[PDB]
């Protein structure tokens, strides 16, 4: 649901295939600084705890 | 809780490169135009206007996963089974499961 | 020590990235936060920089320090190295590339290293919390009280289960190596690393020279160039460039991971019990938020939570 | 037993052809090793392999 | 850089008016150079 | 009534009788180390401040 | 660096003040706080003292602070010129009477130079806010989001 208690779903804790749904956006690198800056949902896994 | 790695980017200094999705979980990638960086030595490269940039990030699995992690499951009615300690008689107290 | 874990990050270098405010405004700090990890408990953290520290220019010895001040690496004595969330935090050890330190709660973290005329600080905006184990919300570790189980990172450097990438570093950026020589201009070789030149004089001129290469440019500043540096690795931080096609991966060892360790936790004031027909009243007095939890015994669970932090009475 | 690729030579991973000192012979080398063999369930044993020197 | 913006030996572009005021904005201090 | 106004109750400031109720149980050391852990009620006279 | 900037400081001296705590309790400080002055947006506050700063009595050389140990002036190269309002501030810039620092949102404004033995401190209570500036509340600014028009302090002594 996007960060509310499944938004990281390993189907073990060592399976290779898992799916996430954090709604990770990227966002324009501004200013001529290189980095890689992104915008997504905090972990549900916290906000559930 | 996950954790969102981003691999380091290109810059194609002069040209633009397209990216190409990858089977990674809840993948981005997303090409800016006329980036011009600047780094400790430089500008990383001369055409001010032609420079691009990969920026892409995939989520993956935190390392305290491994420690801990809620666990979902599906339950049944299984089975009911107790400790039991008897004592008869002279026989003094003897316990077991059952 | 001399096994896997210090021998493996002799492959590594340090490298500058850009650090959201050293001080004042962005920079290029040698010593770059980078995956500043709190979700222990205790407030213990960990923060993945930019500089190694254990490594020397050849050996291991903890005391020491590398990071990058240009194209060369430079080692030092561990003179303060010091973490700062709100207050000092305390170093409890640090390996390669990562730093565990613990902190107090805040706002910011805040790394840095001297080298006696120079501070080179890096600070990052990441919300640090201090995750209290148990029931009763306290804000240092206690004293005494109930050891339960608490998830913390290891003190242990030793190299288990966990990993992090590390690419070859790319093409970096540098000017200092060009020079105007006579009236063109010139490109400096660093004695082992291929430098790679792009100067537009108005025909495009290209090339990957391994000794000094003079080409036809007038001036210094229609010519660019970067050396190729192969020997060492770098981690694949998201703030550095990366060589185009060249994607190349590998594999180095995460010191500090985290294991389930035994963390204590405060006792509340033994609630003064007092009984009337049918009803138990409970005058609770607790020094920290605490918990109080009841739940009947028979079909109907009725169970009533709540936190307490003033000193209440309930029945 | 497992068994590591470096750029057309297979060897082992427990031990390289560069055993005294890996990362003086050659360390582009070593690193070229330690990459192309990135999936290798043995990685461990192939880097205390291409890490030790003596 | 632009033409109203002075431009540092490492490329970086400031103002000009921020020329030669003291304060060693670009890293490699070539604002407060050629300063008679 | 061990932290509410009344748990030092001292009938003259220099008095050497003293009456106290701060209902202080003495937790054993843990790990082995010395000390002498206690939990006490906190002081009814903070309390009632 | 001197054409009027700096120049102009050699008319003015620092002198004695008053300060609130000393740091242990009340005295006549060589950096006594006057005037802090936090309203800009991201943390910077400009903080006015009673020393010189970057004024060395035969002339500028902005890495001295002159300060009156007396009716004696006397001039040293600065050891630690620290600011700190909760935790340890960054400071941004000095000159003359002034020194541009960011902090961290606090509740005390506190200045200290070392010279020697002595530590020579004062303290003000005064509160620092940081003042997030667009439509999120954020206690320190980020790496990356949105430029936003805000009002700071400039660091250019012109
Ligand atoms: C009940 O069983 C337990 C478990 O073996 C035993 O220790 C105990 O003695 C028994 N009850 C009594 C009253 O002895
Ligand atoms: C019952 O609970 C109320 C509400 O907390 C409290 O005011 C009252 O004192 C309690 N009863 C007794 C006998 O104390
Ligand atoms: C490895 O050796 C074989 C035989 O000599 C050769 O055909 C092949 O091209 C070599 N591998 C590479 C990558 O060149
Ligand atoms: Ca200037």
């Amino acid at each position: 649901k996007a960060g509310s208690f499944g938004d990281l779903q390993s189907r073990t804790s060592t399976s290779n295939d898992l799916y996430a749904n954090t709604n990770l956006k990227l966002q324009r690198p501004q200013a001529g600084i290189v980095h890689t800056p992104f915008t997504q949902v905090p972990s549900g896994f916290e906000r559930w705890k | 809780k996950y954790k969102t790695k981003v691999p380091s980017p290109v810059v194609k200094c002069c040209g633009a490169t397209q990216c190409t999705s990858k089977p990674h979980p809840d993948y981005q990638c997303q090409v800016f135009s006329g980036v011009y960086p600047f780094m400790w030595g430089g500008a990383y490269c001369f055409c001010d206007t032609e420079n691009t940039q990969m920026s892409e990030a995939y989520v993956e699995r935190s390392e305290e996963c491994s420690i801990d992690h809620a666990k979902a499951y599906k339950v049944h009615t299984g089975t009911v089974q107790a400790m039991v300690n008897i004592t008869y008689g002279s026989v003094s107290w003897r316990s077991a499961d059952v | 020590d001399l096994d896997t874990h210090f021998t493996q990050y002799k492959l590594a270098r340090p490298y500058i990235a850009d650090c959201p405010n050293c001080g004042h405004s962005r920079c290029d700090s040698p010593i770059a936060i980078e995956e500043v990890r709190g979700d222990a408990h205790a407030g213990v953290i960990r923060i993945q920089t930019s500089a190694m520290f254990g490594l020397k220019t050849d050996g291991v010895d903890l005391a020491y320090m590398s990071f990058m001040n240009g194209k060369t690496q430079k080692s030092i004595k561990i003179d303060n190295l010091h973490v700062r969330t709100s207050a000092p935090c305390s170093l409890v050890s640090h390996h390669g590339y990562y730093i565990l330190a613990q902190c107090p709660p805040g706002d910011t973290v805040t790394v840095g290293f001297h080298d006696g005329p120079n501070r080179h600080t890096c600070t990052v905006a990441h919300k640090v919390e201090f995750r209290p184990v148990g029931r009763e919300k306290y804000r240092h570790p206690p004293e005494h009280g109930v050891e339960l189980p608490c998830n913390r990172y290891t003190h242990k450097r030793a190299d288990q289960g966990h990993y992090v990438e590390m690419h070859q570093p790319g093409l970096v950026a540098d000017h200092s190596l060009l020079s105007i020589h006579s009236a063109k201009v010139k490109i400096t070789v660093p004695s082992g690393a291929q430098v790679k030149y792009y100067c537009k004089c108005p025909d495009v001129r290209k090339g990957i020279t391994s000794s000094d290469h003079t080409t036809t440019c007038t001036d210094v500043k229609q010519c660019r160039a970067y050396l190729i540096d192969n020997k060492k690795w770098v981690y694949n931080s998201g703030r550095l460039p990366r060589g185009e096609g060249d994607t190349f991966k590998g594999k180095l060892h995460v010191p500090f991971v985290p294991v389930k360790a035994k963390c204590i936790a405060t006792l509340a004031p033994e609630p003064l019990v007092e009984h009337k027909h049918r009803t138990l009243i409970l005058h609770l007095h607790p020094d920290h938020p605490t918990l109080l939890t009841t739940r009947s015994l028979g079909s109907d669970a009725n169970p009533t939570r709540q936190w307490i932090e003033r000193p209440t009475t309930v029945n | 037993t497992v068994m590591c690729v470096l750029a057309n030579i297979t060897f082992p991973c427990d031990q390289p052809p560069c055993m005294p000192c890996c990362y003086e012979k050659n360390p582009h080398e070593t690193l070229t090793m330690l990459e192309q063999n990135y999936d290798s369930r043995a990685y461990d044993q192939l880097l205390d392999a291409a890490v030790k020197c003596n | 850089c632009e033409p109203s913006q002075f431009q540092c030996t490492n490329g970086r572009c400031i103002t000009l008016l921020w020329k030669c005021d003291g304060d060693e904005d670009c890293v490699d201090g070539s604002d407060e150079k050629n300063c008679v």
